[PDB]
């Protein structure tokens, strides 16, 4: 369900991911982490990202909260997505 | 002395003079009503109010408020009679300051990219983001080949980052160019007190102290710290550790004015690595005073 919702956000997220990452408060350091290791794959770094939110916030991660987060900071036609892939 | 990853470094002071500087951007002035100042002033979120206190504690500085938004003629009005009711209260609208010193072209930026991405084996490269770049650098709108104008059109947490490290990057003279009454005791190279409108003086703050020059907020929830852009200090404009994370803004194609602009610049200029201790770099790093309570919408909502 996360997953899907993952899914989505990966195949439409690209340059803009960080954004969202902070909009999640994913913390500085988890940032050079991903950076360090995935330093040539942008999507990827947006996936890793979005897996240690899913870590941090254990119950609370629910594509609920991810949907709230991509309106937030305004990325409305992912969220628009996500949120026709659940139903 | 204090010192990180094999070098020492000063306390250099920031003298009592230096002026602070809040930011209030604005995505949806209309939810103010008629007569009153376009800044968040609600019980759960005091911000005006906590500014206005600031400025009158510390009486001897000028207090700026960065602030942009689509604010209306009346609105405009407010913020002259805020000023003409607090005499060391100077209210600065993003569009009337000069930044083109530090902008870049977008074109430039996608360009050196892809010839960077090229330079790669084809095994090597993010051939994603080289299709991105291509077809980015195809979309830019006409007359926004800019970076900061990129930045002065977005409505989320990213506009007022990226705007708080070139406004801090002016520091003394984004007050001086202003020509307002009261700024002529600050120089140009002056340095610059930023804060968050939740960051509460208590009392007057006196002389600061940074390593190098510098110093920011330090965030610690559970244990975990992380640095911050809630509070930062300069003792001079243009300090290096901006001008590094500015490069970095230039360079970096999915760069993130906190993440990048900030926190990597200040890295760098410390030469941080994978290979040095995080927290060690936050205890070094960190700004904290016993007159300032510090982020006290931890106590309420993230406005944002
Ligand atoms: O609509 C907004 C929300 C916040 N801010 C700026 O963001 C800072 C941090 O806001 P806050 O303390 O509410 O949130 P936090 O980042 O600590 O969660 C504020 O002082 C303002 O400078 C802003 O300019 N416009
Ligand atoms: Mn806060």
């Amino acid at each position: 369900d996360l997953c899907a919702a993952f899914n989505v956000i990966c195949d439409n997220v690209g340059k803009d991911w960080r954004r969202l990452a902070r909009q999640l408060k994913v913390s500085d350091t988890k940032i050079d982490s991903i950076e360090d290791r995935y330093p040539r794959n942008l999507t990827e770094r947006v996936r890793e990202s979005l897996r240690i939110w899913k870590n941090t916030e254990k119950e609370n991660a629910t594509v609920a909260h991810l949907v709230g987060a991509l309106r937030s900071c305004q990325m409305n036609l992912v969220a628009d997505l996500v949120q026709e892939v659940q139903q | 002395r204090p010192s990180f990853a094999g070098k020492e470094y000063s306390l250099e002071p920031i003298d009592e003079r230096t002026p602070i500087l809040f930011q209030w951007f604005e995505a949806r002035p209309e939810r103010y009503e008629k007569g009153e100042v376009p800044i968040l002033n609600t019980k759960e979120h005091p911000y005006l109010s906590n500014i206005i206190n600031a400025a009158k504690i510390e009486n001897e500085r000028i207090i700026g408020v960065l602030v942009d938004g689509n604010f209306t003629y009346e609105q405009k009005k407010e913020f002259l009679n805020l000023e003409n009711e607090h005499q060391n209260i100077a209210i600065i609208y993003r569009a009337d300051v000069d930044f083109s010193m530090y902008d870049k072209k977008l074109s430039d930026i996608y360009l050196e990219n892809i010839h960077k991405q090229e330079s790669y084996p084809a095994s090597e490269r993010d051939n994603y983001l080289l299709g991105l770049l291509r077809e980015e650098l195809k979309n830019i709108p006409e007359g926004k080949d800019s970076l900061i104008e990129s930045y002065a059109e977005k409505r989320e947490h990213t506009w007022f980052d990226f705007f708080r490290n070139l406004a801090i990057l002016k520091a003394g003279s984004l007050f001086t160019e202003t020509g307002k009454t009261g700024c002529h005791n600050i120089s140009p190279c002056s340095g610059c007190i930023y804060l968050d409108a939740d960051m509460i003086i208590t009392d007057k703050l006196g002389v600061l102290y940074a390593p190098d020059g510098i110093a920011v907020h330090v965030d610690c929830n559970d244990e975990i710290k992380s640095l911050e852009n809630g509070a930062i200090v300069v003792n001079r404009s243009n300090h290096p550790a901006l001008l590094a994370g500015l490069d970095i803004m230039k360079s970096k194609v999915d760069a993130h004015p906190y993440y990048d602009g900030l926190g990597k610049g200040i890295k760098r200029h410390f030469n941080y690595s994978s290979l040095h201790n995080y927290n060690a770099f936050c205890d070094f790093i960190e700004f904290k005073h016993e007159n300032i309570i510090p982020n006290t919408s931890m106590y309420t909502s993230s406005s944002w």
